[PDB]
């Protein structure tokens, strides 16, 4: 269920969980929880069984769809309006996607990085640091504490790890790790150091 | 969903040899208030079926309505209606156990327990029951509501099985008809003293009687119950 | 939610001639999970045999209080309990705590030392008498038990004969019973000695 | 509402709405694609217009195919985008990108169902 | 119920139990509980039968007509979403399944695709699945190697649902073993749990708890 | 269970099927329901089996020691007082619907007791599932002035309309007749009209058809 | 059931319908509910049976304790000894009484003792479920101080609209006329009422 | 509120022999504790030496053997009056079950025939569609009574040879039609003694290559 | 409430009180509870206030609409109209109703329409809540082929009982008198029937 | 949650995790779930937050007070008999004690261990290894399958290791490793290696 992300000077970097419990059982522990919708813009999500990867699926086609049709990469700001109306839009409908969703991004136009936290009711706000669930219980009071704008990309994985031991220490439920993704100019990576 | 608010009670019947006798009391229950006492909840269809119904009175009276449209509806273009080609005690059963279960697979069931009672066109007894469930079965002797758990064990001590149809004669069925009416009027609180019975004969046809009446009763054994035990005057 | 049948297991009691059996499956579990396959439900107080079905800790604290009771039985009456005073002493056990009963279903079997003639009594969790000249069965497979002893029985049976049919009414029982099984313990009651048989079944 | 059937047999057997829209692509300004061993090469022909934004032929339907046409252009926009959102339904429901002959099959299929619809040409 | 496939060097094996009950009245000894799609992809049964019954039979159809139109054999991965989108529209409607797409395919290997009626699906090595399926875990965590030869790997399915048939009280009946290989799946035949566990006893001298 | 009093000429008699079921399934097919509370005093218990055994054996036991105090035959009035005073005080909990008939110096009676404490005096009562169908039978067929046989046969009769036509009654017909100048005779299964017919197969195991793992002697 | 207790020149009637019914089934149609708690003082009993006669049974032991120490009780006496064990036990016995009674000073009289266990002394009262069918019929019809003839006949055509309309109310209908005569009990069937 | 659903009891037995097929069903039909008729058909001929029977709640287990009858009719019409596989009638009715997936038919159904090589076919379907072939299944109220005498006496389970120390298995040898009529007359006169709601009738229908032929038997009325 | 019709000699007097209730408080004392679905056709409506008057509505509809094209309706008409309105949609209209007429071949007529939706000609009908309380007087004293002035006088003398005992029933009395001579409208005020 | 029991040949080996987690956080990492009962018996639970250490030191000052009396130690098989019936008073007491219970001992009359699993109701049974809630769920499956009778101390240990570590790959909940207890001839010691 751990979604975290924390945007740094020049990238942005979101953690979530490899852990995918069901019922009594661990059935994976090297699961991703994360889809990039563009070149430069990824999305994390976490909520229910089923919805977190339909949803997210979902998105991922229209954005990819967007992009061919104009030829042309949606910022991340315009990527967050886009999933903020579709679960605004469900959260009201028949069968609403309890799915919560962190989207990092690489502006390049505005040569910035971007991250939009969005609940599963379509609340989007744009944070320095984020996260979903109980996770932001456990990092705000360490990244309140640490975060600075200007850091570098090393410090933030820094940060990561100070924010991920932390949840290791004192949230009950055995997580399996976290699984890192940078998104800077030069596009997506995993850290697999981590 | 519904629930039933005015109620007609128990329909008895039973096939002898050569027919099939059935009867119901005219009483309307609101509740336990003996409201209305003129419903007839006999519907004889043509010369050979007569239908009855129990339960909900005011699904009842859509019954009987639709009852009538079928024997509209059958002599459209029929010239034999009333020879060859006239409805059937099945048929009307047939009809009616589609219409019931229709209505049940639709959430919103005709509250009604009913009992079609005919001969057919060769002369075999006809006696089926069907309820607002869409249940069906057949039996020598049939009785809904109240009247399966009173009237049934006795019918069934004059025609216990199927060979006991051709031993029964008209007399013997309708006194046992008669005599389990009278049953159900002593331990019945929905129950009237007033009933209709139909008898429908392979020789003699449909014989209706109407404004039967409850008799013969005993009460002069209650003059020397006294108190709930121990009171002695 | 059925206190009855988190533990499982089953009990049967046959009667032959001149010769009682009663018989039980091993197995102990806390619903699907099996616990343990050796938690025997027969226990005797002398020449009367009682088999607890029903909640496992219910069966056992039975045990204790009709060990205790038969034992003070003996040091007053200075003999054994029969197995027709030995019914009427679980019955009203049994009943004492009608508010706060007791979920289990025991099963007497004996052989009454002086008429000599076999003995099987039945109850509910509340002490209802239920003495059968033929057989008795109780647990969560009673339903498979009822069926699969009322086609094998036949009454005066040998101790020989016996011995398979409750046997093949226990496994064939067990068997279609998820709760019941790991093992079945026989024992056969006879007027002069009583003989204990473990029996081979399925493991699952 | 509108259900016509325009495109109907001549007495000759010939559907005639069909040849006329023939017509209108040998009118459309030409495309030509000549395939090598290991590149595929697509090149068209232009009829005070503005190059940065004026539509080019050659259109993507997907990372790896690119449609070109000729005829009516307003229409192919209509095949165009209807071979895009099928591209990328095919990828969201089979997880694997179009093949080629996938996507001819469903350009040309759509192309006959108007051939055979009432009230559309 | 107990189900489980894994994968290793030689493909495939799927093994389930036989056991359907009905509360504790055991209906059934020998259900079959995985679905035979193709000749190469299988499914398996568990939580609603019915469901996975009818549609895994359903998704067969699919497939075919994925193999006329394409003139290609569909993936575990597109048969796998085809199932899991189709389980997805019907959420919170009533559907039970949980269930393993297994199938081999040259251009993607051996593919276990793990789809339940939340609309989960997840790609992995192995999977257990049903009341009995942390027994199954048990012995295959600890004797699951990648390079198993298709004997072991057999003897491992077999002994993993023998395991969860012994301690689990809904698990039981018979041992189903399925290989999935390049040219299809083999049906390894159907052991009885009754007759297995006592020749697995004497031959490793586990289960010393039971006396026999 | 099908439960059915009596009141003749000179006594009353009681009958009673013997079937008892836990369910639908039939756990005893031979069940005796007629109970003694003293030697010419009888109950027959429907609803719970337990109850209507024990709350009789509770009564019968004070109806014995008050006998004893008073040097008198015991009242049937007596018995109703103090199982009607007994159920009323658990509120119904013990769910004992009995039928109590006997005779006494006084003459003979014919109570019915519900498991609340209400009681009602009666010429014919029935109890029981089957209560319905017999009690069609007592309407039916009771009359005034019924000679011994004649109210025998009428309460089998009754008992047999329950046995025929309910689930939960049937198997055999027991009757209890309390005359007031006679002892109380008890007819045990006056009636077996449901006596099983032959198997069609013999189901003798060959013995050494079952696998044992061990064998033991144990001590008495 | 369908209760009614009518005080008259001579003294007081007590009446009652005989039939009790648990749902639809008329579990004794032969019902006894007149109950005598002293020799003059009767009471009619409505609402659940076995609260009802538990209080009638202890209502007799206390009047039969009073008698042997402090005298004959007066018909106001047995009814507060009745509403003493229906308004303390009022949360669960559900008993709705008619004490009527017949002493030399008061004549006859009548208490009312409904759900609540408040106690009302009325010229005449109903009570029962086929009461309320007859509220109409009874205050436009009773009289004060009417002979036993009167009341008799009154009481008949009241019953027998009870009777009539009430499912749960029907059989014979028992009285008991209590004057300085003694204790009369009279039974009209369901032949000699039904018709009137 | 309005219950969809009732239960009018009785028990169902189908039994595949190598060349044969038994489908056995009690007549009774009850509601609650009261017998509605003592001599209901509960086991149908359905053509094509076919023979149903679902037991349940009487009135969709009527509507299924009627849509089901219905089918065949038109298999024959579609398919030149081809004979409908007892596979193929099996997977036809899943579907019929299954069309109402949501609104199940709260029935469990055998169908009992012959298979394309002549073997005894027995299919059991749960209510909302799930079968699976089997050589025996009882079905209903009585189902745990009768089904495990059945393993004990037609598959030999338990039963080893006398003298081996169970070493060896009875070997399971061929059930003639007349023997399994004696273990089904036998397992429901068991049943009959200790289940209230079986009783007054066994119907068996014996599916051969000769046709379907209908025996009945009496049973305790009581 | 307390709606009541009864059919006399010359036509069918058409009756009920002026009091509506919600809960204890009297909404409105001077309720006009008489709804002229035609010219010679009236209804008394007892439930739900919304849905009567909703039907009520419906139904003048029906039968203005029946009258263009098929000529006056009759009362067996005008119920039926009724009929499948609250039967088919018994399930939310929660609606009893009276419904008298009067035409030249049949006389006065009375339909009652209880909540169940059935129809039942009768000579007279009775309903709402405080019609318990006089189903035994009214039984009593109606008779066929009454005057005007009896049935009056029979009909105050009905519901001043009704009125009595009923909590949720009185007010005025409203009567309309449907004959061949014309629809007439009486009005009776407590001081003229309280002291009946 | 976990507690965990294996008799070997000469000892008796309890391991018992050492999470103590109340609602949203773990408080503590380093919890010992057991009580030595007597010299050669020691007492594992787990259960309610409360019941557990309340029952637990009050079946402790029984067996003390026992021991103190008669001079004597109780066998495991008495105090095994003894907790289960409180257990048993309990169960359908006023509060009942929701405490599973197992009681490893070394009887130094019969020169065996011995090793009872008692659950909250009174069920008690000796078993060669015990487990309680859901962690017998994934432990069976390997004690059936390597359990032997004569396994030393240190086979049973790594035994427990194989065990422990099936919990922490496929059990939900982190529980912050165990501490492992080995009652023998010479008394209760405590692994600090595991």
């Amino acid at each position: 269920d751990i979604i975290l992300g924390i945007r740094v000077q020049d990238s942005v970097i979101l953690a979530s969980s490899k852990a995918v419990t069901r019922g009594i059982s661990v059935l994976k522990d090297s699961d991703d929880k994360t889809r990039q919708l563009s070149p430069h813009t990824l999305m994390s999500f976490a909520g229910e069984a089923g919805d977190t990867v339909q949803f997210a699926e979902y998105i991922q086609a229209n954005i990819q769809l967007y992009s061919i049709r104009e030829d042309y990469e949606l910022s991340p700001q315009a990527v967050s309006s886009f999933v903020r109306q579709e679960l605004a839009k469900s959260i009201r409908s028949r069968r609403p996607y309890q799915v919560n969703v962190l989207i990092g991004g690489y502006d390049k136009k505005k040569n910035k990085p971007e991250l939009y936290q969005i609940d599963y009711l379509g609340t989007k706000v744009e944070l320095p640091y984020g996260a979903h669930g109980y996770s932001g219980f456990y990092t705000f009071s360490l990244l309140d504490h640490h975060y600075r704008p200007d850091m570098t990309t090393e410090e933030g994985l820094d940060l990561l790890k100070l924010c991920v031991q932390e949840l290791e220490k004192r949230m009950p439920m055995d997580f399996k790790g976290v699984i890192v993704k940078i998104v800077d100019k030069d596009g997506i990576r995993q850290v697999d150091d981590f | 969903t519904q629930q039933p608010i005015v109620t007609g009670t128990s329909v008895i019947s039973m096939k002898y040899d050569n027919g099939v006798i059935i009867a119901a009391d005219n009483l309307g229950s609101y509740g336990s208030l003996l409201r209305f006492n003129g419903v007839e909840r006999l519907i004889p269809v043509g010369d050979n079926t007569v239908v009855g119904i129990s339960g909900d009175i005011s699904d009842m009276q859509h019954i009987e309505r639709l009852l009538k449209d079928l024997v509209t509806e059958n002599a459209y273009d029929n010239p034999l209606a009333d020879a060859e080609e006239a409805l059937e005690p099945s048929y009307i059963f047939e009809y009616l156990a589609t219409v019931m279960y229709q209505r049940r697979s639709k959430m919103n069931p005709l509250w009604n327990a009913i009992i079609v009672a005919g001969v057919q066109s060769n002369g075999d007894q006809f006696l089926r029951y069907v309820n607002l469930l869409g249940v069906t079965y057949s039996s020598p002797t049939l009785a809904t509501g109240f009247g399966a758990h009173m009237a049934n064990p006795l019918l069934r001590k004059v025609v216990d099985r199927e060979s006991d149809i051709p031993k029964t004669t008209v007399q013997v069925a309708e006194e046992a008809i008669v005599n389990a009416m009278r049953v159900l009027y002593y331990r019945d609180a929905r129950s009237s003293r007033n009933f209709s019975l139909a008898i429908i004969d392979k020789n003699t046809g449909l014989t209706f009687k109407k404004n039967l009446q409850v008799e013969n009763m005993k009460w002069d054994f209650a003059k020397d119950i006294k108190g709930y035990g121990t009171q002695k005057i | 939610s059925d206190p009855s049948s988190i533990n499982g297991g089953i009990v049967v009691a046959m009667t032959g001639k001149d010769c009682v059996a009663i018989a039980c499956d091993l197995r102990l579990g806390s619903q699907s999970l099996g616990v343990s396959n050796k938690f025997e439900k027969i226990f005797h107080y002398g020449h009367v045999f009682l088999g607890i079905t029903g909640l496992a800790t219910d069966v056992t604290t039975l045990n204790e209080m009709f060990r205790y009771k038969t034992n003070l039985y003996k040091l007053k009456e200075e003999r054994a309990i029969e197995p027709e005073t030995f019914t009427q002493l679980v019955s009203s056990s049994l009943y004492e705590r009608r508010f706060g009963p007791y979920f289990v279903g025991p099963v007497v079997a004996g052989i009454n030392s002086k008429s000599g003639k076999p003995f099987i009594a039945g109850f509910d969790l509340i002490g209802c008498i239920d003495e059968a000249k033929d057989f008795i069965v109780s647990g969560t497979a009673s339903d498979q038990l009822f069926g699969m002893c009322e086609s094998l029985y036949e009454p005066n049976l040998e101790p020989e004969d016996l011995f398979e049919t409750i046997s093949q009414a226990l496994l064939n029982a067990a068997d279609r019973d998820a709760l019941s099984g790991w093992g079945a313990v026989v024992y056969i009651i006879k007027k002069d000695e009583v003989v204990k048989r473990y029996l081979k079944m399925r493991q699952d | 509402g509108y259900d016509r059937a325009l495109s109907i047999f001549s007495p000759d057997g010939h559907i005639f709405q069909v040849e006329y829209a023939l017509e209108a692509v040998k009118r459309g300004t030409c495309a030509v694609g000549v395939k090598g061993k290991n590149c595929v090469v697509l090149g068209c022909e232009r009829r005070l217009q503005d190059t940065r934004i004026t539509p080019s032929k050659v259109s993507k339907i997907d990372s790896h195919v690119v449609l070109s046409f000729s005829g009516l252009n307003a229409d192919s926009r209509i095949l165009i985008e209807k071979a895009r959102v099928e591209a990328q339904s095919h990828r969201l429901t089979l997880e694997d990108p179009v093949t080629v002959e996938y996507l001819t099959r469903y350009v040309a299929g759509v192309q006959q169902r108007y051939t055979q619809s009432g009230g559309v040409r | 119920t107990t189900t489980l496939a894994f994968r290793f060097q030689g493909g495939i094996i799927v093994a389930v139990d036989s056991r359907a009950t009905a509360g504790n009245w055991v209906a059934s000894q020998t259900v079959k509980k995985v679905i035979e799609i193709n000749p190469f992809l299988l499914g398996t049964m568990a939580g609603g039968a019915a469901d996975c019954q009818f549609w895994e039979t359903w998704l067969g159809s699919q497939c075919r007509l994925h193999e006329l139109r394409e003139k290609e054999r569909i993936s575990v991965a597109a048969a796998s979403k085809i199932l899991s989108n189709l389980v997805y529209q019907y959420k919170g409607a009533g559907l039970s399944m949980g269930t393993m797409i297994c199938g081999y395919t040259r251009k993607e290997g051996p593919t276990i695709y793990y789809v339940d009626s939340d609309g989960t699906r997840l790609k992995g090595d192995i999977f257990c699945v049903g009341s009995g399926q942390t027994f199954a875990y048990g012995v295959l965590d600890s004797n699951y190697k990648w390079d198993l030869s298709v004997e072991d790997a057999l003897y491992l399915g077999k002994r993993s649902i023998l395991a969860a048939a012994h301690r689990d009280a809904y698990s039981g009946g018979s041992v189903n073993l399925y290989h999935v290989t390049e040219d299809g799946w083999i049906y390894h035949g159907n052991h009885d749990v009754g007759e297995l566990f006592w020749k697995v006893k004497e031959e490793e001298g586990s289960f010393n708890n039971v006396i026999g | 269970t099908t439960i059915v009093g009596v009141k003749f000429n000179n006594g009353v008699v009681i009958a009673a099927d013997t079937r008892s079921t836990q369910g639908p399934i039939v756990a005893d097919k031979n069940c005796a329901k007629l109970h003694r509370i003293s030697p010419k005093i009888w109950c027959a218990g429907a609803g719970t089996a337990a109850d209507t055994e024990a709350v009789t054996q509770l009564i019968g036991s004070n109806i014995e020691l008050h006998s004893l105090y008073t040097s008198r035959e015991p009242r049937v009035v007596s018995a109703l007082q103090m199982l009607k005073q007994h159920l009323f005080k658990y509120q119904g909990h013990i769910g004992a619907y009995l039928i109590v008939a006997g005779v006494d110096p006084t003459g003979s009676h014919l109570f019915s007791i519900h498991a609340h404490g209400s009681t009602d005096v009666g010429y014919y009562l029935s109890l029981g599932s089957g209560s319905l169908a017999a009690m069609a039978v007592l309407e039916s067929h009771w009359k005034q002035d019924l000679t011994k046989e004649e109210a025998i046969k009428l309460a089998s009769d009754a008992i047999q309309a329950g046995i025929w036509n309910d689930l939960g009654s049937g198997s055999n017909v027991d009757v209890c007749v309390m005359e007031i100048g006679k002892d109380a005779e008890y007819l045990r299964n006056y009636l077996t009209p449901n006596v099983r017919e032959e198997k069609q197969k013999s189901y003798k195991f060959p013995r050494g058809t079952t696998a044992v793992l061990k064998e033991s002697i144990v001590n008495i | 059931t369908s209760i009614m207790a009518v005080t008259f020149k001579d003294g007081v009637i007590l009446d009652a319908d005989s039939r009790t019914t648990t749902g639809a089934y008329i579990a004794n149609r032969v019902t006894d509910k007149l109950t005598r708690v002293h020799d003059k003082i009767w009471c009619c009993r409505s609402g659940s049976a076995a609260d009802t006669q538990a209080i009638a049974d202890i209502v007799q032991y206390h009047l039969e304790l009073y008698t042997s120490q402090y005298g004959t009780p007066s018909t106001e006496t047995a009814a507060s000894v009745f509403k003493e064990l229906c308004y303390e036990n009022k949360d669960n016995l559900t008993a709705g009484i008619i004490v009527a009674g017949y002493d030399d000073k008061n004549k006859g009289e009548v208490y009312t003792i409904p759900l609540g266990g408040s106690v009302h002394k009325l010229p005449y009262a109903i009570a029962g479920s086929g009461s309320t069918f007859i509220y109409g019929y009874c205050d436009k019809n009773f009289r004060e101080n009417m002979s036993k003839e009167e009341t008799v006949d009154f009481i008949k055509h009241s019953l027998s609209q009870a009777i009539k309309w009430d499912g749960s109310s029907g059989g014979v209908i028992r009285m008991v006329v209590l004057t300085a005569a003694g204790v009369e009990r009279l039974i009209f069937y369901p032949d000699e009422y039904e018709q009137l | 509120q309005f219950n969809p659903y009732g239960d009018n009891g009785g028990t169902i037995l189908g039994i595949a022999g190598e060349d044969f097929a038994v489908l056995a069903g009690d007549t009774r039909n009850i509601t609650d504790y009261s017998i509605n008729s003592r001599y209901e058909p509960k086991v149908f001929d359905c053509g094509d030496n076919i023979v149903m029977s679902a037991n349940g709640f009487a009135a969709d287990g009527d509507a299924l053997v009627k849509r089901f009858k219905n089918s065949v009719k038109w298999y024959h019409f579609d398919h030149n009056d081809k004979k409908l596989s007892i596979n193929s009638a099996a997977r036809n009715i899943q579907h019929l079950l299954y069309g109402k997936r949501f609104f199940p038919y709260y029935v469990h159904t055998i169908i009992a025939g012959l298979d394309e090589d002549g073997k005894g076919a027995v299919y059991s379907f749960d209510p909302v569609g799930s079968y699976e072939r089997e050589q025996c299944r009882a079905g209903g109220a009585a189902a745990s009574l009768i089904m495990p005498f059945l393993d004990n006496q037609v598959n030999f389970k338990n039963q080893y040879e006398p003298g081996t120390n169970g070493k060896v298995k009875k070997p399971l040898k061929y059930l003639s039609v007349e023997e399994v009529i004696k273990l089904v007359r036998d397992s429901f006169t068991s049943a009959t003694e200790r289940h209230i709601q079986v009783g007054d009738g066994l119907e068996i229908l014996i599916v051969t290559k000769d046709g379907v032929r209908k025996e009945f038997y009496e049973l305790k009325r009581d």
